[PDB]
């Protein structure tokens, strides 16, 4: 009878650029709910956002901000100034104004919008290249180095295993890298990386 | 100000066998408002399961069969159970257990949720160790020398349900921080994840902790890694 359905599935965003997240109710009338907002990052999961009214979590106030758009039964939730951690799912739910009963004060939700938070467009930057060790278990460490595209490798004759690299937003807004192997002569084991055109060896910082 | 705690972060059974999720609230009243379970099936969305109030009443959404859920609140223990009888395969989901916090007056609650868990159904019982086996990572010496920072990294691989959750803290003042991880990777069966952590200038003399839990840690209890100082 009521649904609550979001506007987009994936909602892709970048640091510092606002974003809003939007769900349509397609039931009833947006008023005789209450609209809230929750989501899943990863470490801290289904937190709550906002709650109808100026209702915030703590320390949401300051960087989201929840309305409705009566208008067209829309609930939305406007992402000032995001971040790393804002990348995750937000889920949009609703629930009744004490009927006439035994009501429940159940809520009833939305399927879920995924944000991804990938770095602002800016000027390139070559990374610095590490790598720690323990024994065959060797990892490289790519540190600050802007755009996305980037090969990792770690050099080694006899390589056991290699996994996924991966690729995540710095501090700085802007990225790192890890890519882990197991390997048989680990103790010579140096990582060399591709960026930018350019090459970046461990080994030009020892 | 309280929360809700939901320990098992998966909870993994064969199946016709009955599962039992818990739910521990602290720092709210029980007694008071109900506690609510809801269950995400794969999928599909967020949805109303059951829920205990204060008399000892039990509502079940609608459709909900007969003698398949059942709760109970425990106020002593702090601690409400969905059990979950002759669990099948599409009892696979996450469930979550919530309950309306009050705030200063009336017209002001917060609805609160636990952080799930998840109901993984296999066909037959696993016969092997499937903890997560740790291995750490000591900063490399010339990373030392670039933000005069420091990046500890912890392995975690051949652990089953893969359904996992790797977070840091400092030692002693153990207060969660801010580190990243990769995805979670299958190797045959069994899966891997690393979390690596990046401590300032400051911090490098202090001790730090790769706290690990998952549903077949030794013990049934988290796992907490310890990373040398320096």
């Amino acid at each position: 009878a009521i649904e609550l359905v979001p506007e987009h599935q994936t909602v892709p965003v970048s640091i510092g650029v606002p974003a809003t997240l939007r769900c349509s109710m397609k039931g009833e009338a947006i008023g005789n709910y209450y609209i809230n907002w929750y989501r899943k990052t990863q470490g801290n999961t289904m937190t709550f956002i906002y709650r109808e009214k100026d209702i915030y979590g703590p320390g949401f106030k300051d960087n989201f901000q929840g309305d409705i758009d009566i208008a067209k039964n829309l609930a939305v939730l406007k992402i000032l100034a995001p971040s790393e951690r804002d990348e995750g799912s937000y889920y949009c739910a609703c629930d009744t104004l004490g009927m006439g009963g035994e009501y429940t004060d159940k809520l009833i939700f939305g399927k879920g919008t995924r944000v991804t938070v990938e770095p602002r467009s800016q000027p390139h930057t070559k990374p610095s290249v590490f790598v720690m060790k323990n024994g065959t278990n060797v990892a490289c460490l790519v540190k600050e180095f802007y755009p996305k595209d980037i090969r990792i490798n770690l050099v080694s004759s006899k390589k056991i295993t290699e996994f996924d690299p991966a690729i995540v937003i710095s501090p700085s807004g802007k990225y790192n890298a890890v890519k882990l192997g197991k390997y048989e002569d680990s103790n010579s084991v140096t990582c060399s990386v591709q960026h930018d055109n350019k090459t970046v060896h461990s080994t030009d910082f020892e | 100000a309280g929360h809700l705690e939901q320990p098992q972060i998966s909870s993994t059974k064969t199946l016709s066998k009955t599962a039992r999720l818990e739910c521990v609230v602290s720092g709210i009243t029980i007694s008071a408002t109900s506690v609510y379970w809801y269950r995400e099936r794969p999928g599909e969305v967020i949805q109303f399961l059951v829920s205990i109030s204060y008399d000892g009443t039990v509502r079940k959404e609608s459709g909900i069969p007969s003698g398949k859920f059942e709760v109970d609140r425990i106020p002593e223990t702090s601690t409400s159970t969905l059990t979950i009888h002759n669990v099948e395969k599409q009892d696979i989901a996450t469930y979550y257990c919530a309950l309306w916090e009050a705030q200063q007056e009336l017209g002001k609650k917060i609805k609160v949720f636990g952080p799930g868990t998840k109901l993984i159904i296999t066909d037959k019982q696993l016969d092997a160790d499937v903890s997560p086996k740790p291995t750490i990572f000591l900063p490399s010496i010339a990373e030392t020398k670039l933000q005069k920072a420091g990046t500890y990294l912890c392995l975690l691989e051949k652990f089953f349900p893969d359904v996992i959750k790797i977070h840091w803290e400092e030692k002693k003042s153990n207060t969660i921080l801010g580190s990243q991880e990769g995805n979670t990777m299958k190797t045959n069966d069994t899966y891997m994840k690393f979390s690596w952590l990046t401590v300032p200038e400051k911090s490098l003399d202090k001790e730090h902790r790769c706290i690990v839990r998952h549903e077949n840690n030794k013990n049934g209890v988290d796992q907490e890694i310890i990373f040398p100082p320096i």
